[PDB]
C-alpha cells in the first residue's frame, strides 16, 4: 500500500460501492464480472522496479564507503 | 557540570578533601561503590584490589571516578600504578601538594 | 553428531593451529648495531598505555549516550572488557604474533573508538535498540501492577508453584523433586503458552486448544498476498 | 480510508491470525523513515 | 504395568489373507492425546529390544506420539499367511488400525520393516502421515551381501527338528551355522516352547518365509517390486555411514525414485556418522547411533510428520499460503486465491471433537 492507492480509494469510493456491494454478489455473467474488477488492495501489487532500486542502491553504497573509506 | 542519572539531568558536585581522613574515608566509599568490588566490609587501607575482584581494567574506572568527582585530570602513565587503596590515597596528596606548591595541576 | 575426519585440518607450514606467525619467506631477521647505519621503523613503547587510554575513552564516550542508566552501565563495562580481554585469554599466542601483537590490538581498538567517539559504531546502535525493547516491556509491567492486574510472568510463576504442590503431594515413595523435574513441567507450561500468543485462550479449552484454527483458512479480502500470485 | 467487502467469505480474527494484517503497516513505515530522509536534506540540497 | 501394555493371542494360520490380525506391543504416551506410532521390527527380530530405545528418558519419545511396536504376518505374535505380498501386509495394518480405532499414524520400521512401513504409505497414503525408515531403502536388496547371509541364516534354521533334536543338539547348531552374534541371539530368543511342554518351535513360520526367500523372486521380503508404487507423504531415512543394507553410493536414489516428496541427503535423508562394523545395522544397541536416530526422529515427528506438501516445516500451518489450481472447487462464484491447507485432528473419525468445538463456538458469538 502506498499514497497513490489511497488516492485512487477515495476516487473509486462510489465505484467501489457498485461493483462490490451489488455486481460482486449477483450471479450469472455479471456476478463474474464484477467479482473479477473488484476494488481493493493489490494482489501482487509489489513494484519490482522499486524494489530493484532499493538493493543496487544498497549494494552499490556498501561498494562506496570500501572505496571512499582510505 | 550537569549529567544525567537514571533519565534525570543532575546538577554535579566536585569534592575538596585537603585532609588525610577524608581521602581513606572517600577511597572507600568509591571501592565499595563499584559493582566489581567483592568483601566490602574485607576492604580497609592495606588491601589488594587484586583480592578484591579487580584488575587493571577496574582500576581504570575507579580513576575515571576520581576525575569525577574531584575534578582531577589523571594521566594513562598514573593509573597503572593504583592497585591499592594505599595508592589512591598517597597520589590524591601528592596532587593537593603539587597544586598547594606550584599552583597549578600537575602534567595530564 | 558430525566430526572433521581429516587429522591435518589444523596443520599450517608453521605448525598445528599456528595462527600468531604463519611462514612466509621474508622472516623476521636481527640487526647489529656496528653494522647497521639507519633504520627505518615504527614499532614503540607506546602501546601498554595506549590500551589504558583507549579503554578510558571508549568507556567514557559510550556512557553520554545512556543516559545515567547504571544497570547499562554495569553491562556495558562487562562487555568492553570481553573485548579487551581477547588477547590475554586466546589459544592464539598473541605474544608471539609475527610483528607485535601488542601494536596490532590497540590499532585496531583505535579504529573502533573513532567510530564511536561519532556514536556509528553497531555496538551503540545496538545497545540503544536492545535497551529499548527491553523498557518498553518493563514500562508494561510496571503499568500493569500499578492498575494491581497481574503480570503475565508473575500467572507463571503462581501456575508453576501449585503444579510442584501437586505433583510432589503424590511423590511420596521418593522425596528428591530432582532439577529435572521441576524443569520439564516448566517447558510444558510454556510450549503451551507460547502457542498461545498466536492463538489466544478463549474457552475452558485453553491456550490453542481449537481443531476449527487449522482448518483451510483464506487471507482477508483487504489483505492480499501482496508479494505473487494467488492462482 | 475504509475499503467495501464484497463478505463473500469471512476475514480471518486479527487475534488468531495477526501476521496476515501486518503487511500493510510495514511498507508504509518504510516510506515513513525515507520522507525523515528528504526532509533532513532541505538545507543540504538548498 | 501401565506404560508397557502388550496385547496377548494366539498366532492363527488363515487360509484367506484378508482375515488376518496383526498383534504387537502398545507403549502409553506421557500425555492424555498424542497421535500415534507404528513401528515395524527387523523379520524375526524381537519388538522388546526396541523398549529401551522409545523408553528412554534422555530421548523422550513417548512425550511426542504414542508408540505401536506391531509384529507382521507370520512374525511374533501375529497371524500367520504364506503370502507376503505388501499390498496384502499393508492391508493387515489398515484393519489394525480400524480395530484398535486409529484414524492415522505414523509409520517406522527397522531395515525390511522399513520397507512394511512404506508400503503402507505407498498403499494407504491418505491415513500415513508419515514414515521413518531406519537402515532401510525401497530397493531390490537379494543381492546384498547382509541378505544373503539372513537368507542362508533362515536356509540352515529349517534343517533343525525340534521333535527330535534336544536343547544342547540345537545350541551347538546355531553357534557353528550362525556366525552373526545379534542375529545368532535373536534367534535363540525367538525359540518358545508351547504349552505342556509339548514341543519347542520358533515364534515366525520359519517354513513359509524361508520359501519366499529361497524361491528369490519378486515377492522376496528383499526384493522392491515397482508395483509397490510412490509414497505421496513425508519420509525420513537414517542409516550408518557405513552400512551393508544400504550404500550411499546409490542405494539413495530409490528414495527420490519412490518417495515424491523427499528433498535429499541433509534434509530428509542423513547418514550417522561411524566406522566398518557389521553390527551397526542395530542402532538401539549403540548410544552414538542411537542418540542421532532419536534426535532426527523427535525432529521428523515435531516438526516435519503430518506437514503439508509445499509447507517447509510445522511453523508455517496458519501463516504460509499455498496458491489454488483454477476450477478445482465445486462452487461457481468462488474467488480463487491462496489458502492454508487444512490439517486435521489425529483421530478426528472416531472421536467427536469437530461436533464438540462447534458447540462451543456457538457460544462465543
Ligand atoms: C549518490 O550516490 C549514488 C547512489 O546512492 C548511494 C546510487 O544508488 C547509485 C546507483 C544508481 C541507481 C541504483 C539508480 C539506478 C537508476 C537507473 C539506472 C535509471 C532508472 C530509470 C527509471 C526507473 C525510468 C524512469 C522513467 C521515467 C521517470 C519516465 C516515466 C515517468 C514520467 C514521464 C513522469 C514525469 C516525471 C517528471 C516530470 C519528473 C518530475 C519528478 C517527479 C517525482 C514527479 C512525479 C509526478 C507524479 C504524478 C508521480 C549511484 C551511481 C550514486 O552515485
Amino acid at each position: 500500500m502506498n499514497p497513490i492507492q489511497k488516492a485512487w480509494l477515495k476516487i473509486l469510493e462510489p465505484v467501489s460501492y457498485v461493483i462490490n456491494e451489488k455486481m460482486a454478489k449477483r450471479t450469472g455473467i455479471i456476478g463474474k464480472l464484477g467479482r473479477f474488477f473488484a476494488i481493493g488492495p493489490r494482489e501482487y501489487g509489489v513494484h519490482p522496479i522499486n524494489r530493484m532500486f532499493i538493493f543496487m542502491n544498497r549494494k552499490y553504497m556498501a561498494f562506496q564507503a570500501v572505496a571512499l573509506h582510505r | 557540570l550537569t549529567q544525567y542519572v537514571e533519565g534525570q539531568i543532575v546538577n554535579r558536585n566536585q569534592l575538596t578533601l585537603k585532609k588525610q581522613e577524608d581521602i581513606e574515608q572517600y577511597v572507600l566509599k568509591l571501592v565499595r561503590g563499584y559493582f566489581r568490588t567483592t568483601n566490602k566490609q574485607g576492604l580497609n587501607i592495606n588491601s589488594v584490589l587484586q583480592d578484591h575482584g579487580l584488575d587493571e581494567f577496574d582500576s581504570i574506572e575507579l580513576a575515571m571516578q576520581v576525575e569525577e568527582d574531584l575534578g582531577y585530570v589523571i594521566s594513562a602513565e598514573t593509573i597503572p600504578v593504583l592497585n591499592k587503596v594505599k595508592h589512591f590515597v598517597n597520589y590524591i596528596n601528592h596532587v593537593e601538594q603539587f597544586k598547594a606548591e606550584n599552583g597549578k595541576a600537575p602534567i595530564a | 553428531g558430525y566430526k572433521i575426519r581429516n587429522k591435518s585440518i589444523f596443520w599450517t607450514r608453521a605448525g598445528w593451529k599456528n595462527n600468531w606467525h604463519p611462514k612466509n619467506f621474508n622472516a623476521p631477521r636481527p640487526s647489529y648495531g656496528e653494522f647497521t647505519m639507519g633504520i627505518r621503523c615504527r614499532n614503540d613503547h607506546h602501546s601498554f598505555l595506549r590500551y589504558v587510554q583507549t579503554y578510558r575513552n571508549m568507556s567514557r564516550h559510550c556512557k553520554q549516550y545512556f543516559l545515567g542508566d547504571k544497570q547499562l552501565e554495569e553491562t556495558f563495562i562487562l562487555g568492553l572488557r570481553s573485548l579487551f580481554l581477547v588477547p590475554y585469554d586466546s589459544q592464539c599466542l598473541t605474544d608471539q604474533i609475527k610483528h607485535g601483537g601488542e601494536r596490532r590490538f590497540v590499532d585496531q581498538l583505535d579504529r573502533d573508538f573513532e567510530l564511536i567517539s561519532y556514536n556509528t559504531h553497531p555496538y551503540q546502535l545496538f545497545t540503544y535498540t536492545v535497551r529499548n525493547e527491553h523498557l518498553a516491556w518493563k514500562n508494561e509491567q510496571y503499568e500493569k501492577i500499578q492498575k494491581g492486574e497481574k503480570t503475565f510472568e508473575q500467572e507463571l510463576l503462581d501456575y508453576l508453584d501449585e503444579q510442584v504442590l501437586a505433583e510432589k503431594a503424590k511423590l511420596r515413595d521418593g522425596q528428591n523433586f530432582s532439577i529435572e523435574r521441576m524443569t520439564e513441567i516448566a517447558l510444558h507450561v510454556f510450549r503451551k503458552a507460547r502457542a498461545g500468543k498466536v492463538r489466544p485462550a478463549q474457552d475452558v479449552r485453553g491456550p490453542d486448544g481449537n481443531v476449527n484454527d487449522f482448518l483451510e483458512q483464506r487471507r482477508p479480502f483487504e489483505h492480499p498476498n501482496p508479494t505473487g500470485v494467488t492462482h | 480510508p475504509k475499503i467495501v467487502n464484497p463478505q463473500l467469505w469471512p476475514n480471518p480474527n486479527k487475534l488468531r491470525f495477526a501476521d496476515l494484517y501486518k503487511y500493510q503497516g510495514v511498507e508504509m513505515k518504510k516510506i515513513n523513515d525515507s520522507i525523515k530522509n528528504y526532509k533532513a536534506a532541505k538545507f543540504y540540497i538548498g | 504395568s501401565r506404560i508397557i501394555n502388550h496385547l496377548r493371542g494366539d498366532p492363527v494360520y488363515q487360509d484367506n489373507t484378508k482375515d488376518v490380525s496383526l498383534r504387537g506391543t502398545f507403549l502409553r504416551g506421557k500425555y492424555d492425546d498424542l497421535p500415534t506410532m507404528i513401528f515395524f521390527t527387523e523379520a524375526c527380530d524381537l519388538t522388546a529390544n526396541w523398549i529401551p530405545f522409545f523408553t528412554n528418558p534422555q530421548y523422550d519419545i513417548l512425550a511426542h506420539r504414542n508408540v505401536w511396536l506391531l509384529n507382521p504376518r507370520n512374525f511374533g505374535n501375529s497371524d500367520r499367511h504364506p503370502s507376503f505380498d505388501l499390498q496384502e501386509m499393508s492391508d493387515d495394518v489398515m484393519r489394525f488400525m480400524y480395530s484398535q480405532k486409529i484414524s492415522m499414524a505414523t509409520l517406522g520400521g527397522h531395515g525390511i520393516g522399513g520397507k512394511i512401513a512404506l508400503a503402507v504409505g505407498c498403499y494407504h497414503a491418505e491415513r500415513v502421515t508419515g514414515v521413518f525408515s531406519i537402515d532401510s531403502s525401497p530397493m531390490d536388496q537379494r543381492y546384498h551381501e547382509a541378505f544373503k547371509e539372513f537368507k542362508g541364516y533362515v536356509n540352515a534354521l529349517t534343517e533343525i527338528n525340534f521333535k527330535t533334536w534336544s536343547d544342547k543338539d540345537v545350541k551347538v547348531f546355531l553357534k557353528e551355522n550362525i556366525k552373526d552374534p545379534k542375529w545368532r541371539s535373536i534367534f535363540t530368543n525367538n525359540i518358545s516352547k508351547n504349552a505342556k511342554t509339548q514341543s519347542d518351535s520358533f515364534n515366525f513360520e520359519i517354513n513359509y518365509l524361508n520359501h519366499n526367500l529361497n524361491f528369490n523372486k519378486a515377492d522376496s521380503l528383499g526384493n522392491w517390486a515397482v508395483k509397490n508404487g510412490i509414497y505421496t507423504g513425508r519420509a525420513h531415512f537414517i542409516f550408518p555411514e557405513y552400512s551393508r543394507w544400504v550404500h550411499l553410493a546409490t542405494n539413495t536414489l530409490p528414495m527420490h525414485k519412490v518417495c515424491a516428496r523427499v528433498k535429499g541427503f541433509g534434509h530428509d535423508i542423513f547418514y550417522v556418522q561411524g566406522d566398518e562394523n557389521p553390527l551397526n545395522h542395530w542402532v538401539y544397541d549403540f548410544e552414538n547411533y542411537a542418540n542421532v536416530v532419536a534426535s532426527k526422529l523427535n525432529k521428523f515427528l515435531h516438526s516435519y510428520d503430518g506437514v503439508h506438501a509445499l509447507l517447509k516445516d510445522r511453523t508455517e500451518i496458519g501463516n504460509f499460503m499455498i496458491p489454488d489450481r483454477i476450477k478445482s472447487r465445486n462452487d461457481s462464484k468462488h474467488i480463487y486465491g491462496d489458502y492454508s491447507p487444512a490439517h486435521l485432528h489425529h483421530n478426528w473419525r472416531f472421536n467427536h471433537i469437530y461436533e464438540k468445538h462447534d458447540e462451543l463456538d456457538k457460544k462465543l458469538n
